C-alpha cells in the first residue's frame, strides 16, 4: 500500500529506484480496550459489552544502502487517528 | 438428593467452569480460580468453607519450601490416599498453554482451622504422557504396592501439525494407559487393544486393583461412547501387567461429577446426553468385589433454573456433596455471572 511513497522516499534520497537491499521495516504494536461499544436497539439499557482492538503502525522503513542506513520513509504523524493498522478486533472485557 | 441455593461472598468471580474441590479431613478447598493468582490471595488456594448456605473463599498459605503452581482450569485429581495427599497433572494455565508437571498436595502443618499446604513439583521420566487436558488420573493398588492409571483426554495439536489459523484446535490423544509410579515419578505406557477411540472429560471410578472408565466424550467423531471399560491391572516382580474388559450398562455422558456416598458405593449427576439435552437423571453405581452395576436412583428435583440453563458444572465436595454451578440468564435484570447449589447425597 505504501510502495508508492517508499518508491518515492529512494528518489528523494538519491537512490536507485530498482534497489532491492534489505529494508528494515520498524513497526509499532498497540493493544487497546476500549470499553462500552454498545447501542440500545430497543427497550432497556441493560448490557454493557467492551471490546479490543490489537493493531500496528508502520513506523519506520530504511534500506542498509552500502554501509549506512538511510530513512527510506518515517511516519508524518505517528500517533494518528489513520494510520493505526487495524489487526484484530473482538468483543471481550480486556 | 436435596437440592439447596448457595449464596457466596464477595470473590464470587473466581469460580469458574473447570475448578477443583480439593478435601483434607473434611476441610474442602477450591483450586483454579480465573486470571491470575491475585495479590489478596498469592496461591491460588482457598478454604472453601460452606456454612448456612454461604461460602467464604478464605485466602490460605503454602509452605516454606512448596512450589507455587499456577491455576489450572482442567487437571487430572486423584487422591493418592496412602500421609494423605492429592496428584495434579495437567492442566490450562491462564495463558491458554497446557502443563505437564505433577504437583503433590500435601499439608505440612495445621492450627486451629489453619492450615499450611505443601504443594512439590513432581516431574516424570520415560514415556511421559502428553501435556493434556480434560484426562482422568486415579491411584490403583496391587500386591501391597500403588501405582497411578492415567487415561487420555484431549490436548493441542502437536509442534508440527500445528497451524496458526487454527492455532487453538484440539484432538483427542491416543487412547493409551500411562501407569506413573510416583516414588521415582516413572511413566510407562501401554497400548491396550480393547480400547480404540480418543475420549476426554469420562468418568473414572478406581476399586482397588481397576479402573472403572465410563461415560466421556469422544471428539474425533463427536459422539458420546456408552460403552465402559474394566482395566485390571496386576503388579508383579518385574514389569506390571494391565488388561482391559469391555461391560454393559454404561451411561452415555460427558462432564459427569464422581463422588463416593458410601463406602463402595458411588453416585454419578449430569453431564450432556447431547449437545443440546444436559443430564438430569442421576445414576448410582454399586460397585463391589469384583462386578461393577451402574443403577438409576431418585431423580433430585430440579429448579426451574436448572432446567433453564444450557451448560452447568462442578464438582465433589467429597462427603456425597456435589457443588453446582449455573451461568445465569445473560437478559435479566443484572443477574449475576454465577449462581450455585449444593446437592448432598447422605
Ligand atoms: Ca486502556
Amino acid at each position: 500500500d505504501m510502495e508508492e511513497d517508499i518508491l518515492e522516499g529512494m528518489r528523494s534520497q538519491d537512490l536507485d529506484d530498482y534497489l532491492n537491499g534489505p529494508f528494515t521495516v520498524v513497526v509499532k504494536e498497540s493493544c487497546d480496550g476500549m470499553g462500552d461499544v454498545s447501542e440500545k436497539h430497543g427497550s432497556g439499557p441493560a448490557v454493557p459489552e467492551k471490546a479490543v482492538r490489537f493493531s500496528f503502525t508502520v513506523m519506520r522503513i530504511t534500506i542498509e544502502h552500502g554501509s549506512q542506513n538511510v530513512k527510506v520513509f518515517e511516519e508524518p504523524k505517528p500517533n494518528s487517528e489513520l494510520c493505526c493498522k487495524p489487526l484484530c478486533l473482538m468483543l471481550a472485557d480486556e | 438428593m436435596s437440592l439447596q441455593m448457595v449464596t457466596v461472598g464477595h470473590n464470587i468471580a473466581l469460580i469458574q467452569p473447570g475448578f477443583s474441590l480439593m478435601n483434607f479431613d473434611g476441610q474442602v478447598f477450591f483450586f483454579g480460580q480465573k486470571g491470575w493468582p491475585k495479590r489478596s490471595c498469592p496461591t491460588g488456594v482457598f478454604h472453601f468453607d460452606i456454612k448456612q448456605n454461604h461460602l467464604k473463599l478464605k485466602p490460605a498459605i503454602f509452605s516454606k519450601d512448596s512450589c507455587y503452581l499456577p491455576p489450572l482450569r482442567y487437571p487430572a485429581t486423584c487422591s493418592y490416599k496412602g500421609k494423605h495427599q492429592y496428584i495434579i497433572h495437567g492442566g490450562k494455565t491462564p495463558n491458554n498453554e497446557l502443563s505437564d508437571k505433577i504437583y503433590i498436595m500435601s499439608v505440612a502443618c495445621k492450627n486451629n482451622k489453619k492450615v499450611t499446604f505443601r504443594c512439590t513439583e513432581k516431574d516424570l521420566v520415560g514415556d511421559v504422557p502428553e501435556p493434556r487436558y480434560g484426562h482422568s488420573i486415579d491411584v490403583v493398588y496391587s500386591r501391597g504396592k500403588s501405582m497411578g492409571v492415567l487415561f487420555g483426554g484431549r490436548s493441542y495439536m502437536p509442534s508440527t501439525q500445528r497451524t496458526t489459523e487454527k492455532w487453538n484446535s484440539v484432538a483427542d490423544c491416543l487412547p493409551h494407559v500411562f501407569l506413573i509410579d510416583f516414588e521415582f515419578g516413572c511413566a510407562t505406557s501401554y497400548i491396550l487393544p480393547e480400547l480404540q477411540d480418543g475420549l476426554s472429560f469420562h468418568v473414572s471410578i478406581a476399586r482397588n486393583d481397576t479402573v472403572y472408565i465410563l461415560g466421556g466424550h469422544s471428539l474425533a467423531s463427536n459422539i458420546r461412547p456408552a460403552n465402559l471399560y474394566r482395566i485390571r491391572v496386576d503388579l508383579p516382580l518385574g514389569t506390571p501387567a494391565v488388561n482391559c474388559t469391555v461391560l454393559p450398562g454404561g451411561i452415555s455422558v460427558s462432564s459427569a461429577i464422581l463422588t463416593q456416598t458410601n463406602n463402595d458405593e458411588f453416585v454419578i449427576v449430569g453431564g450432556y446426553q447431547l449437545e443440546n439435552q444436559k443430564r438430569m437423571v442421576c445414576s448410582l453405581v454399586s460397585l463391589g468385589d469384583n462386578t461393577i452395576e451402574i443403577s438409576e436412583m431418585e431423580t433430585p428435583d430440579w429448579t426451574s433454573d436448572i432446567k433453564h440453563s444450557k451448560i452447568w458444572f462442578g464438582s465433589n465436595m467429597g462427603n456425597g456433596t456435589i457443588f453446582l454451578g449455573i451461568p445465569g440468564d445473560n437478559k435479566q435484570a443484572m443477574s449475576e455471572a454465577f449462581y450455585f447449589y449444593t446437592l448432598r447425597c447422605s
